[PDB]
């Protein structure tokens, strides 16, 4: 009763899939900071 | 060793498991960047070949074009 259901807690406490040690994530973040554009590592595509 | 065989074997197994954990845990990653090797040449000026242009004639002056 004190806290919400497990579904909401799992939704609001999700964890990133790839660790920060991953070379690919480091490469994407490095590209973002060097080009001074972004600082994330995840992207989506919009299709028209 | 009726009361000694169990804790010793427990410690041995724990040590083996810890060793396996330590060895394999560090293998992941460990290759984030690739740095290429550099092989340059010595930039020095010893015994440089010398090229001399000479223009002379009966005239006073001249107009000269040349390739450096």
């Amino acid at each position: 009763t004190v806290v919400p259901t497990l579904d909401e807690v799992g939704e609001m406490r999700a964890v990133s899939m790839a660790p920060n040690d991953a070379p690919s994530t480091l490469a994407i973040k490095r590209v973002g900071q060097v080009f001074e554009e972004y600082d994330t590592s995840s992207s989506v595509m919009i299709v028209l | 060793l009726g009361r000694i065989w169990l804790p010793v074997l427990i410690v041995v197994a724990v040590a083996a498991g810890a060793l396996i954990v330590m060895n394999v845990r560090t293998v992941f990653g460990s290759n984030p960047v690739v740095v290429t090797e550099k092989t340059s040449d010595n930039a020095e000026d010893f015994n440089p070949k010398v090229v001399t242009y000479e223009i002379f004639g009966s005239g006073s002056s001249a107009v000269i074009n040349y390739m450096d």
